């Protein structure tokens, strides 16, 4: 039925599921749905049904990759499947399970990498808080007393939780403003950061402070790894401007108190910003290791030629 | 069995993943001397390892794979088995045991994996010797394909740079990089070769002793005070034996101490390894991945032998030594592969074709 | 045949002067006997024949029909060989290198920044194409251009933009420094790439794009699907006979930024993926 209007509203309106693969599996739940029963004719206007509910999906809020990401490769999953082609749906929904339950098990098998990279006695760093980095560090609870520097940044700022989900389990944590980002990273190595969504040329568009944390790092010369599955390679190339980000009510920057200040002023809050290729020293993912110039051919590794 | 253990001194805090090792001689408090159904064959080696009397980063592989050859042709097919799964499953603590003995590989598993694959690859139904035969048949003919008729075809891409007037510089022991640049002074081109080496196990000398019996001349400087043939370079021929994904390079702990210390001063820095020597790992720092080694070995008898013995009993003063370093590809051009003489961040390329 | 090539390009506005040899190789290689293997070595001899007049496309076109011609020798025949099926299948690969710039261009014209003051040191065909396209559907831009000294050839560029009717002004090739303080997203066309992603053109390049890398502003590239040698230098003084009298300088793929290509947008790393996916 239309629920998936409601979920068209879900987004619309925000509330995020953080991330965990539940807009995933919300849009392997619709597109399972839709490739399900819907109507039939043989020369892809299941495809042309994907293409219409596709652009509907991804004229949501435009900064939930995954969505569209995870149609893109339903739609190769579709051209591969008709490819053999030359009883579709048995083929078509069995193959699709099967990436459900390969999307199934990411959060582990990208955090079992872990013990050989943290060794003994060494000052990691991260900033704002991420599922996959938290886990990931927790398993490299069974190996030696590092330190965590995690910076307090990105206001509002949803950092902190991870500071207690820390520190009340693992190492000794300390918290740091993110305006002192530069009298520590002196003291460090071996800098980790989570990714919002990473693009195709190398990018990182991740927390409003990722920029001015990596300039540090290729300024006194330690590598940082940003640690991000699979399905969140996003294809089109940083062209399109300023639909890149998400600008918040101002409310949460300057209190709607103190009046007529609030006359002439101009606030801004951004909530992601722009991480160049030029500053990554590798990506932890999903299946292997690999180089930030390499990750051009991965991306051709899952997606076909509809990139739009 | 295989105790092992045996760990001496404190290691020095930082990385305590990585042990220690001593020569205890593994057994020679522990081993027995009928058979001691260990090892038929590669007690030998895995006796030959702990002393130093093998060690080049090559030929190992040369080493495990004769003594794998002939284990391999020593296997017996029992009764209740089907030899597959069971010489494949026999293969395991062996080759654990010389993992024990030392810090197993610098990318030599390739080939262990390769003999995994191929014990794998066995039919089911055959003549025991007709599958032995055909194993260990395959096994040569492995290192007579990427070990023996490549490093011949790796010289020829090598000369097409090595010409008349440069002064090129190697560093300490090299396998191939005694072979692809001494397979160039035959076919003329004189040049003024220039060898460094670092202060413990010299290893420089076996270059500048087995190269002055060719005729090209030479050169000698100890890696701590490489800043004076960097402003007469015009190459240096940086050979290594670990190829990381993340175009990392894992020489000896000399090398990209070099590197990083040319290219502030325009000398270009030109690497030269195999096609299997390549490895799927991914390593960020030195850190991780080292492997230590007899933090005694540092003596000077220079005058009053000034003690170093003493230090065991002295309080804190950990020594160390460490064994491989990476080189990150900023500072790293060619790479000159038995494929054609790629770029150093097409390193994962070469991994996909041929797999 | 030199007559012939000579006059393919002297009749031609627009087309690749490696397109002309392109297509005088393609009709040369038509009309000659020997259908054999060794007769194609002849038509090597003429690939030599054809390389006499510079200009390193040549070559790298010498080669790239040599290699498709060459492909032939695989799906076996003898005398009537599939050779004479990449007749067309070749007629169609020669429109297929002929609409080539129009996907450049497609692709290209995004790239432009409403506002921008780009940047070119050169007389390109391509650029000439894409940023055309740009000014014929998109915003407005300033373009600075400094004329190569021996051709003076930017005021070609500056001639025909200006009947494109975008605001130009064009500097002396001296103080390039002095214009890339008030400059953004540098653009160049390359006439050949070597196997690591980096550039040969004019014999200024370098003497910018390192400034371009100290200003922090970008540097792209873009070319055809016809500059792909097995070339591979590494320092300046090691480039092959090609040129007071210097032609055509070196920039390291340490600097070249997003590239653009036939095959599609492309990182400076990924060329060796598609040149080592062809020659073996």
């Amino acid at each position: 039925s239309e629920r998936i209007e409601s979920f068209v509203e879900t987004l619309k309106r925000g509330g995020g599921p953080r991330s965990s693969e539940e807009m995933a599996r919300e849009t392997l739940g619709l597109l399972r749905q839709i490739i399900t029963d819907h109507r039939w004719s043989n020369a892809g206007e299941l495809m042309e049904l994907i293409r219409r509910e596709g652009r509907r999906m991804t004229a949501a809020q435009p900064s939930e990759t995954t969505v569209g990401n995870m149609v893109r490769r339903v739609l190769k999953i579709i051209r591969e499947e008709y490819g053999r082609l030359h009883q579709l749906q048995s083929n078509i929904i069995e193959a699709i399970n099967e990436l459900l339950v390969e999307l199934e098990g990411t959060m582990e098998n990208i955090a079992a990498q872990a013990l050989e990279h943290i060794h003994s006695n060494e000052v990691i760093m991260t900033i704002g808080f991420s599922r996959t980095v938290e886990a990931f560090l927790k398993e490299a609870a069974r190996k030696r007393k590092f330190h965590v520097i995690v910076a307090e940044c990105a206001p509002f700022c949803q950092g902190h939780e991870m500071a207690v989900n820390l520190s009340k389990a693992g190492i000794e944590t300390t918290v740091m403003t993110d305006a002192a980002i530069f009298a520590v990273m002196s003291r460090v190595n071996k800098v980790i950061i989570g990714t919002k969504t990473i693009l195709a040329n190398g990018a990182l568009r991740a927390v409003t402070g990722t920029h001015t944390l990596a300039l540090a790092a290729k300024h006194h010369s330690t590598p940082l790894i940003v640690c991000a599955p699979m399905f969140k390679l996003s294809p089109q190339f940083p062209n399109e401007e300023d639909s890149f980000h998400k600008f918040v009510a101002p409310e949460e920057v300057l209190p709607f108190t103190e009046g007529d200040i609030l006359e002439k002023v101009s606030v801004h809050c951004p909530v992601f910003d722009y991480v160049p290729p030029e500053l990554i020293t590798l990506f932890i993912s999903n299946i292997g290791g690999n180089a930030p110039s390499y990750i051009y051919r991965l991306m051709s590794e899952l997606y076909h030629p509809d990139d739009h | 069995q295989v105790p092992t253990r045996k760990d001496y001194g404190s290691k020095v805090s930082l990385f305590s993943h990585l042990p220690q090792y001593s020569r205890q001689n593994s057994l020679t408090q522990f081993m027995s001397i009928p058979s001691s159904v260990i090892h038929p064959a590669m007690v030998r080696l895995g006796l030959q390892y702990s002393q130093g009397l093998v060690s080049g980063s090559n030929a190992r592989c040369i080493a495990l794979l004769r003594a794998l050859q002939q284990v391999i042709q020593d296997y017996t097919t029992p009764p209740n088995e089907e030899l597959s799964r069971d010489l494949v499953n026999k293969l395991k603590p062996y080759m654990s045991f010389l993992t024990q003995c030392r810090p197993l590989s610098a990318s030599m598993h390739n080939a262990i994996k390769f003999l995994n694959k191929e014990i794998t690859s066995v039919g089911s139904s055959k003549r025991e010797e007709e599958a032995k035969s055909e194993l260990r048949a395959a096994i040569d003919r492995y290192v007579q394909e990427k070990i023996v008729l490549a490093a011949q075809a790796i010289s020829r891409f090598a000369y097409q740079k090595i010409s008349n007037g440069d002064v090129i510089l190697v560093y300490g022991c090299s396998s191939l990089v005694s072979r692809i640049l001494q397979e160039a002074w035959t076919e003329g081109r004189r040049f003024r070769v220039v060898v460094v080496d670092s202060r413990p196990w010299l290893e420089g000398r076996h270059t500048l002793r087995s190269l002055v019996h060719a005729g090209v001349p030479a050169s000698y400087l100890l890696i701590p005070a490489a800043s004076y043939v960097l402003p007469e370079v015009s190459k240096v021929l940086l050979g290594a034996h670990a190829l990381l994904a993340n175009g990392s390079v894992m020489s000896r702990v000399g090398t990209a101490q070099l590197a990083l210390v040319a290219r502030a001063h325009n000398v270009p820095v030109l690497v030269c390894c195999e096609t299997y020597k390549f490895c799927e790992r991914v390593q960020t720092d030195a850190f991780v991945s080292n492997e230590l080694d007899d933090p005694d070995d540092l003596q000077c008898k220079r005058g009053e032998h000034v003690a170093l013995a003493n230090w065991q009993n002295h309080a804190s003063l950990r020594l160390l030594n460490l064994v491989y370093d990476v080189t990150p590809p900023e500072l790293v051009d060619l790479v000159i592969t038995e494929l054609g003489m790629i770029p150093c961040s097409s390193v994962p390329v070469v991994l996909r074709v041929k797999s | 045949l030199i007559e012939y090539f000579k006059s393919q390009m002297k009749e031609d506005p627009d087309m690749a002067s490696a397109v002309a040899a392109i297509r005088t190789l393609l009709e040369f290689l038509k009309r000659d006997k020997g259908e054999t293997i060794q007769g194609l070595r002849a038509n090597l001899t003429s690939a030599i024949e054809t390389l006499c007049g510079s200009s390193v496309a040549v070559s790298s076109g010498g080669e790239l029909f040599l290699r498709f011609i060459s492909l032939a020798s695989l799906e076996y025949s003898d005398y009537s060989k599939c050779k004479k099926i990449m007749i067309e299948r070749g007629e169609l690969f020669l429109r297929r290198i002929s609409l080539s710039r129009n996907k450049i261009a497609d692709l290209c014209h995004t790239f432009i920044k409403d506002g921008a003051t780009i940047l070119t040191h050169a007389y390109s065909r391509v650029v000439l194409r894409v940023l055309e396209a740009a000014v014929a559907a998109k915003k407005r831009f300033s373009v600075y251009v400094t004329e190569s000294q021996p051709d003076l050839s930017g005021k070609k560029m500056a001639k025909a933009l200006c009947h494109l009717n975008v605001p130009v002004t064009v500097v002396l090739d001296a103080a390039v420094g002095y214009i890339m303080e008030k400059a953004d997203l540098v653009i160049v066309g390359a006439e050949g790439v070597v196997e690591n992603g980096g550039i040969i053109n004019k014999i200024g390049t370098n003497q910018m794009a390192v400034c371009a890398k100290a200003q922090n502003k970008p540097f792209y590239v873009v070319a055809e699907s016809f500059k792909f040698v097995r070339l591979f230098p590494l320092n300046q003084q090691d480039v092959p006979d090609k040129f007071e009298h210097p032609w055509v300088d070196y920039t390291a793929p340490s600097l070249i930024t997003l590239l653009f290509t036939d095959l599609g947008v492309l990182t400076p790393s990924a060329v060796s993926d598609e040149l080592i996916k062809l020659y073996l």
